[PDB]
């Protein structure tokens, strides 16, 4: 019947759908461009020269940088098309582009691998109020752990193999999203040194009365080469980074090194 | 090609098996032992379904259906030309959704990040292993499986839920819904959050987590914040297939009659049932 | 018994009573109205 | 085991606190709250909740339509609160049948329902107006007024627009649980099996992928976590190591990634894109396609029956 | 609550109640004049 | 009565009470279209 | 709010009350002269 | 009596009852609506 | 609040109180004239 | 018996109480009105 | 609580707990004369 | 056996000894008024 | 919890569970005597 | 074998037994419930 | 976590407990055997 016809065979619904082909094909190309303010242009494995396999969408491809407005006044392009130094402290296993790379000394302190960490700002997050977000609950009185919870103060630290890494002597917090962010370790060995350790790396093991920090990511060994961090009250993005990053390379690099 | 942050962690070891032999790139892909029994199941599976459109009545892609065997094959494997062929790609399928499971691992292991997307995977497998094997063995026939064809799974969903009268009254089926609209929801509202901060108009600077709990306290007077949104949004879309599963396990191995009819426990509840 | 008032905070155990034997009560109530031989608001015979 | 971040092991409080918004007629109601279990899984403080005009309007409308509902079904059971219970899910209020068209039906024979269903609307609409100027208020985005708006369209376009374009409401939606449900059985088997309907396929594909997007996007975050990853709107301003492995995760995966902003991005036209192609397909039905499966015929889906 | 807010509170309490409760039985005295509630073997 | 005023904010009592009057209003006129004597649109008959 | 505007604020809300129950007022007994809405013993 | 202003605050009284009450008036002419006896828009006899 | 505040408001409201009951009694009266709503033995 | 104001306040006592004394006087009325001999307003024969 | 706060309160209780289950029992003594839920053989 | 309060906190263990036992008891009532012969509400001949 | 308390606890738990188990017993006593729950051979 | 005490907590013994005797003997009850020959409450005929 | 004489300890009211419920099982087990045995004869029941 000819309710819906638009020839013989084409109908209105024949047509309104490949207007939705039409359209989601267009949105696909905004999505890939979206995908592409962070990483690109694409490099050569080797070289590192701008190199990729491209069609005529390349064109297309990457979009003008959108510039993001900071509370603080500065501003973040993206794309930015900063990258990555071509040298690291590792080696190819094989020369061809494909090939993985082994590191050529400690990959936990070379920063190689899942050590690897991003440039960061040398800026802290921040509050609202402009205040940095993440201190020692020293330094934000207003703060305290929930009164149904365990405070991790105290605590001793404990490594998967049972050995005795220091003890908990502060929580750094933060304010903004009002949350654990690390705990701060009094080390056993060179006692004195204090270092972090991010929150989500750890459980309290709490079965015996003695209750315990446990950390599977790294052993009590590695603790001493945790980075450190320039002011004794605040953290950079960078310094985040670089600490995170270590903790989540033992799972890998810590029966090695 | 690399991403101009990629070549710092592109770092050896993290295999579950096979060594160093296969720890490559090919490309932005990683292979792995297992990204290359990925491809003997996938190249396998896929020729065979081609196979199976050869064999069928059509070249339409709408069309192509590769059917289970007759029930009256109960669980024996079937001839090829009857049934045989789709019981040989059901298997190849699982090994091919496996070993993408376990290269997601691999792949975890080298970064140095937690397990959580190929645990997450695998209740996408369970479901397709519960519609293909749990279902049909305990229902003593490959031939309650689906066939694998773009529209005759359609038509084994449809003729599956009016053998049961009408499949919206499987309370199992209602809650698996109410999760999967939840989690579209969810979705929405957590995509919409995050763009609307990063991107607060112009002239306006970026908003942070402050503001991001200022608007689910101000709209709905509550924020779950940021971390645990993706724990929310996790665990809905998990429980909407586990309560998925259970629809169908129930429907045919235990319950076998209307599903309208079950909910008249509800009416001869002794404090009404007058 | 008294001893009971050292294991529970009155407070908490009137309240929680109180709702106890109020849906019980309820319960009891509904399940005679669902009879025919003792709805007392529809009163059929006792033949 | 790690530590695998599904619920907070130790929280923490603070006093309560929210961004500032130019003052209103209405100040933000009540006292905040604090529960430990939310504390487990999110946030902890049930805050205050911002009123204004505009949600006055949209709760005065909305609880209209809500009480009228709701004392019709009581009414439908002769107000018994015993045989209420019994009944629940069965009862509904139902449109007008077919000859009245678009006019005011009597009361009893869907002229309710016409009443209900417009102070319904007109809540929602007020509630989209609402979930807009709390953005504004904020100096945020209007993205979720925006996401909301196509949830909306499909809400219209069951309950209304097509009713318009089909000049009467009798295949409107029955406000009542059971009902609802049989409303959208028969919906599919009065126009040839909304299986066949193109756009139905669509809005299931991105209900499905939906799911698998936040599934995908919520095991990415927390397997991140340990990276700072759940902090995203700062690694979208300054991008950090987490924010790289969850990409190359995927692009060593799949052969291709996202950015930590263009996910959410994806989260939000996939969910849109649901409820949108939904009601384009509600739309055609029976206007211009008046069966799908003879529709799929015509088009290749199906065989010739 | 002091013991003597508390016996105040309770003077208060006990009149107020006492009348709601002679409220309701004059209430359910008219209306069991009107149509009793409990049957008989009969029924009604 | 005055004294109300410092009770209550002027502009949240004119905004409640303009909302309640406009959606009682609506209600009132919608209910008369809903029945055969009042309508005055299809203006039926006093039979 | 204080006193005088208090006091000033009530002048215009009982003006503007009375004027409104006064037209009202007035549309009730037009109405009810065009049909009104007490039904008799019969019915209408 | 006078002294329940000192236990509760007018601002939140006054506002809670007049929304119970409304509610009320609204619940009982929509009851009587439904009846065939009281529904006086609809206007039945009383034969 | 004072007591001062309290007895104020409490006179008010005592006023206040007393009025709505009051026309709520005129208009039930006038209903019950209209159609009363106490059925005898054989119904209305 | 004055005691139990020592140990609950009646602030809280006299909402809870109005609320219970609501509902349960609500619940009543509906029931009755579903009843044939006790709806008032229908007024079936004895 | 004390142990003479936790004998007190034990008091009250006491004499509550028995009027309660006096009216009950005398409730369920009228109901009995109504109408026995015991049936016989026979059924009732 | 007193060594049992020395295992188990007796508030704890008499609250859920009491949910249980209720539950209990309510299931073995909501049973016996399902059968024939022991619902003693609607009472059926022993035939 | 100490020796001493926990015997004082037993003791007055002992007497309890003989109370309960003593109505029960007497409670399935009575509904035995009513109608008995073992069927014979021709059943009920 | 007391040992079995050190080796296992007896707190978590009692509570895991109690748990699964009591769900053990439930379904045995309602497993015979099931039966014509053993349901005693409906009590048919062998 | 606990002591030898504090597991020899336990271990001797849970050896009475245990022999006590098999007791009482046994017992019930009896009971319903003489009332109907659950082991069919070759002609069945
Ligand atoms: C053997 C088994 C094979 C099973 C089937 C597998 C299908 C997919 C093919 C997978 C293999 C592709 C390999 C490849 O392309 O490598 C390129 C790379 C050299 O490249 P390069 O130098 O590094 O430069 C590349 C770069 O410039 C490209 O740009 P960019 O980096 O921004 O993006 C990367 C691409 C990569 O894409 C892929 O690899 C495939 C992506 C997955 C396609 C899945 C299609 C089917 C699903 C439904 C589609 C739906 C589309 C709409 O990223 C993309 O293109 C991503 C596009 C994403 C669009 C998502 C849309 C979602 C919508 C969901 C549906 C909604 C419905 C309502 O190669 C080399 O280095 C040399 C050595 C390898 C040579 C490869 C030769 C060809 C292999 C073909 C395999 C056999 C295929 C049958
Ligand atoms: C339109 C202007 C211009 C034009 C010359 C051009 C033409 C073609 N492109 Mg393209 N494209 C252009 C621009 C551009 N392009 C892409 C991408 C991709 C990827 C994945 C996206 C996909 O799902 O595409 C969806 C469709 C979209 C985005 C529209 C262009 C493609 C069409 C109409 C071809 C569809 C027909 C097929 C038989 C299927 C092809 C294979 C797959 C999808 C796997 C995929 C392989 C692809 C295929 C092709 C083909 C076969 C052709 C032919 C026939 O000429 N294109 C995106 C990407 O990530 O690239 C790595 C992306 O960013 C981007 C940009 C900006
Ligand atoms: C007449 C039909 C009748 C009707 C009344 C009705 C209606 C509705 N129902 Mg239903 N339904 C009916 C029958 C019926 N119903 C279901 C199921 C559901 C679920 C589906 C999601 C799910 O399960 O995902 C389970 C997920 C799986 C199985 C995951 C599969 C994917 C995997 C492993 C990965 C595959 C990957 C590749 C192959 C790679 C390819 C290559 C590349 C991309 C490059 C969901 C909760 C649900 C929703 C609704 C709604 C919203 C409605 C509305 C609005 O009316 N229904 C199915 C289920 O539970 O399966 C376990 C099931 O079998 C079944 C039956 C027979
Ligand atoms: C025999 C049944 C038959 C069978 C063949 C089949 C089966 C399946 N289908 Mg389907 N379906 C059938 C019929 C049918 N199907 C749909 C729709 C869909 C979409 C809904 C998307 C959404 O988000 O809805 C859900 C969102 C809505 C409805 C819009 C947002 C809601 C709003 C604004 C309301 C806000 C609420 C308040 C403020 C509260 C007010 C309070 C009170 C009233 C008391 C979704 C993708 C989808 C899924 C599947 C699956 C998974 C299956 C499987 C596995 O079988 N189906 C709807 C539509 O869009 O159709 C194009 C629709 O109308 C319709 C019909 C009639
Ligand atoms: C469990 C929650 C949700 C979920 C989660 C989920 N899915 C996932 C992941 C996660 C967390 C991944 O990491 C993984 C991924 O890589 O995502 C990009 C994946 C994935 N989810 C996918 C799809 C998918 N998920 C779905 C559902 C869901 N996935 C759930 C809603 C659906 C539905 C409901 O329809 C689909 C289609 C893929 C994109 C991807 C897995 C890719 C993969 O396994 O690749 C290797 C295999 C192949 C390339 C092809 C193998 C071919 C076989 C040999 C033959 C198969 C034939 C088949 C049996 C029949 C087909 C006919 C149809 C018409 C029925
Ligand atoms: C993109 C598609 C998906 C989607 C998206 C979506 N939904 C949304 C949004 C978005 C982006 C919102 O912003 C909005 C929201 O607020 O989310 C938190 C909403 C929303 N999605 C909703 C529901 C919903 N969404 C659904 C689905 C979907 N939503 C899709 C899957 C579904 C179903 C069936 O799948 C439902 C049921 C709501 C929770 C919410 C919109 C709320 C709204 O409009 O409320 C209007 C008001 C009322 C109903 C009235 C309440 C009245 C009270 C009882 C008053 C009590 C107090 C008062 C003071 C008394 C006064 C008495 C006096 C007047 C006498
Ligand atoms: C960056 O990070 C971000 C955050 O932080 C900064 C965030 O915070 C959020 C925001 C997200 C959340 C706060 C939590 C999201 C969680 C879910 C979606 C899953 C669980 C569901 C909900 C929390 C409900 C969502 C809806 C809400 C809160 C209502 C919004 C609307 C109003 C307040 C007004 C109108 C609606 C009202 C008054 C109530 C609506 C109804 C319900 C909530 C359901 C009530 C239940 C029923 C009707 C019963 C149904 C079931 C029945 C009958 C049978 C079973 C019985 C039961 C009792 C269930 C996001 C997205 C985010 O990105
Ligand atoms: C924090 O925010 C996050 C991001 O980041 C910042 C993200 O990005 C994402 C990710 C999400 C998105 C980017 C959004 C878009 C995604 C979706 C909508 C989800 C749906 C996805 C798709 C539609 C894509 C589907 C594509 C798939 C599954 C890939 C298909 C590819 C293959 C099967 C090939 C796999 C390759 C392997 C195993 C090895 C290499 C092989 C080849 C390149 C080709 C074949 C092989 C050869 C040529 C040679 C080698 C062969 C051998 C040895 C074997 C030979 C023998 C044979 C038999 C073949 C998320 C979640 C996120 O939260
Ligand atoms: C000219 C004379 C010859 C001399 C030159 C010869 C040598 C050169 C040839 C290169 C072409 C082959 C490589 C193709 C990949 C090259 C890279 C690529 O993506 O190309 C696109 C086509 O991709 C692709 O079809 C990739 C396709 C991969 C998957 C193919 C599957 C085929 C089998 C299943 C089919 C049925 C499925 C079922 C259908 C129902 C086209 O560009 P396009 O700008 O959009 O790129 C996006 C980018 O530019 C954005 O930055
Ligand atoms: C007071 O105490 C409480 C709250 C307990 C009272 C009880 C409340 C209860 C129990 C309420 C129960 C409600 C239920 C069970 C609701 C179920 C609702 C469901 C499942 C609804 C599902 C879908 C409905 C849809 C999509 C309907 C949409 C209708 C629309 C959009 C209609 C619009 C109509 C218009 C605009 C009319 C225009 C015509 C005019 C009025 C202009 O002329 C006639
Ligand atoms: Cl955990
Ligand atoms: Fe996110």
């Amino acid at each position: 019947m000819n309710k819906g016809d638009i020839t013989g065979y084409m109908d209105v619904a024949q047509v309104v759908l490949y207007a939705f082909w039409i359209f989601f094909a267009g949105l696909i190309i905004y999505l890939r461009r979206e995908d592409r303010r962070e990483g690109y242009p694409l490099e050569d494995a080797i070289s590192g020269k701008i190199n990729s396999l491209q069609g005529l969408g390349s064109v297309f491809s990457i979009a003008r940088p959108k510039i993001f407005k900071l509370k603080t006044g500065a501003t973040y392009a993206a794309p930015n098309f900063k990258r990555d130094a071509v040298a690291i402290k590792a080696t190819r296993t094989a020369p061809t582009a494909g090939a993985p790379f082994e590191p050529t000394g400690n990959p936990m302190t070379d920063a190689v691998g899942p050590a690897a960490y991003a440039l960061r700002d040398e800026l802290p997050d921040l509050t609202l109020g402009g205040q940095p977000a993440i201190v020692p609950l020293r330094v934000a009185p207003t703060f305290s752990v929930a009164a149904e919870d365990t405070d991790p103060r105290g605590l001793p630290v404990v490594d998967r193999k049972g050995a005795v890494a220091g003890k908990v002597t502060d929580l750094w917090i933060d304010r903004a999203s009002i949350a654990i962010r690390y705990l701060e370790v009094e080390l056993a060995a060179t006692p004195g040194r204090k270092v972090l350790l991010p929150f989500a790396a750890t459980r309290i093991n709490a079965k015996t009365k003695s209750k315990t920090v446990t950390v599977q990511s790294i052993l009590a060994r590695h603790f001493a080469n945790v980075p450190t961090i320039a002011k004794t009250d605040s953290i950079t993005r960078r310094e985040e980074d670089k600490v995170m990053a270590y903790y989540s390379s033992g799972y890998l690099y810590s029966d090695r090194v | 090609a690399l991403l101009s942050f990629e070549r710092k962690y592109r770092v050896r070891g993290g295999t579950l098996i096979g060594g160093d032999l296969f720890d490559f790139w090919v490309g932005p892909f990683y292979v792995g032992f297992f990204g290359v029994t990925t491809l003997l199941f996938t190249v396998l599976g896929t020729a065979l379904i081609v196979w199976g459109a050869a064999l069928g009545p059509s070249w339409t892609f709408w069309q192509i259906s590769i059917n289970p065997p007759d029930v009256s094959y109960g669980l024996a494997m079937a001839p090829m030309a009857k049934g045989g062929l789709w019981q040989i790609i059901t298997f190849s399928a699982i090994g091919a959704f496996v070993s993408w499971a376990l290269r997601e691992v691999e792949i975890c292991r080298k970064l140095g990040i937690g397990y959580h997307i190929p645990f997450a995977f695998g209740f996408a497998i369970l479901a397709y292993v519960s519609l293909v094997v749990i279902r049909p063995v305990m229902m003593g026939a490959w031939g309650y499986g689906f066939p694998y064809g773009f529209m005759t799974h359609l038509d084994w969903v449809s003729n599956t839920g009016y053998q049961y009268a009408n499949f919206h009254y499987n309370p199992a089926h209602m809650l698996g819904i109410t999760l999967f609209f939840t989690t579209c929801l969810a979705l929405a509202l957590h995509g919409s959050l995050i763009l609307s901060a990063a991107n607060p108009g112009k002239g306006e600077v970026v908003k942070g987590p402050e503001h991001e709990n200022t608007y689910f306290q101000d709209t709905i007077g509550y924020s779950v914040g940021t971390l645990g949104i993706h724990r929310v949004g996790l665990i809905l879309a998990l429980s909407a297939v586990v309560w998925s599963i259970i629809c169908m396990i129930l429907s045919g191995p235990i319950y076998t009659g209307s599903w309208p009819d079950w909910w008249l426990w509800w009416q001869k509840l002794p404090f009404w049932n007058h | 018994m008294w001893r009971i008032w050292q294991l529970f905070d009155p407070r908490q155990a009137l309240v929680g009573l109180a709702t106890f034997l109020f849906v019980l009560a309820l319960l009891i109530h509904f399940i005679l109205l669902s009879t025919e031989r003792f709805n007392w608001l529809e009163g059929a015979s006792t033949k | 085991s790690e530590y695998q971040n599904i619920l907070t092991g130790v929280q923490v409080r603070t006093a309560p606190h929210s961004a500032p918004i130019a003052k209103g007629i209405f100040p933000r109601l009540g006292k905040p709250g604090f529960s430990y279990w939310l504390g487990k899984i999110g946030d902890a403080q049930i805050g205050p909740i911002y009123l204004g005009t505009t949600g006055v309007l949209s709760l005065v409308f909305g609880f209209f339509a809500i009480e009228i509902i709701g004392f019709n079904l009581l009414a439908s059971v002769n107000w018994s609160p015993m045989e209420f219970g019994r009944q629940f899910f069965w009862l509904g209020l139902e449109p007008p049948a077919a000859e009245y068209g678009l006019g005011f039906a009597p009361l009893a024979e869907g002229g309710w329902w016409q009443i209900a269903g417009f102070f319904l609307t007109t809540s929602i609409l007020l509630w989209w107006v609402r979930m807009y100027r709390r953005a504004r208020a904020l100096k945020m985005g209007t993205h979720t007024a925006w996401a909301f708006a196509s949830a909306i369209f499909l809400f219209l376009s069951l309950g209304f627009i097509r009713p318009l374009l089909m000049g009467n409401f009798s295949e409107s939606v029955p406000f009542g649980i059971f009902p609802h449900l049989e409303w959208t059985n028969s919906f599919s088997l009065n126009y040839g099996n909304f299986f066949y309907n193109p756009f139905h396929m669509l809005s299931i594909a991105f209900l499905y992928g939906s799911a698998l997007l936040f599934a995908m996007h919520g095991a990415t975050i927390l397997a991140v976590s340990r990276l700072g990853g759940d902090r995203e709107v700062e690694q979208i301003t300054d991008r950090g190591t987490a924010a790289e492995r969850a990409a190359l995760f995927w692009r060593w995966t799949m052969g291709f990634n996202a950015t930590m902003e263009s996910i959410h991005r994806w989260a939000w036209w996939f969910a849109v894109l649901c409820t949108f192609t939904g009601a384009i397909g509600i739309l055609l039905t029976g206007t211009v396609v008046d069966n799908w499966f003879e529709w799929g015929v015509k088009h290749g889906l199906a065989p010739a029956p | 609550i002091t013991e003597g807010e508390a016996k105040e509170f309770h003077k208060i309490f006990t009149s107020s109640i006492l009348v709601f409760f002679g409220v309701a039985a004059f209430a359910h005295l008219l209306v069991w004049i009107w149509r009793p509630w409990v049957p008989g073997p009969n029924g009604y």
